[PDB]
């Protein structure tokens, strides 16, 4: 789960505190990313610390 | 002869200094100054170049 800024730098050769620590794809990938809105499930009303 | 062969080898030589549409004509310079998924695209025009 990822905040919302942050989907559009999972792309495989683009930089991100994500990408650079947390999960980067490799130069050659092949496969597909899929991503949607969760914010009447996920998040809560004082917020979210899990 | 000797001078045409002679002529030849230098100007052989001399081929490696053009930059064949690259930003620069220096490889640790391309490989140092841009991010590594991106900077092959000018490794092999050089490549083709020379």
């Amino acid at each position: 789960v990822i905040r919302g800024d942050e989907v559009r730098q999972i792309a495989p050769g683009q930089t991100g505190k994500i990408a650079d620590y947390n999960y980067k794809l490799p130069d050659d990938f092949t496969g597909c990313v899929i991503a949607w809105n969760s914010n009447n499930l996920d998040s809560k009303v004082g917020g979210n610390y899990n | 002869v000797v001078n045409q062969n002679a002529q030849a080898l230098n100007t052989l030589v001399k081929q490696l200094s053009s930059n064949f549409g690259a930003i620069s004509s220096v490889l640790n310079d391309i490989l140092s100054r841009l991010d590594p998924p991106e900077a092959e695209v000018q490794i092999d025009r050089l490549i083709t170049g020379r």
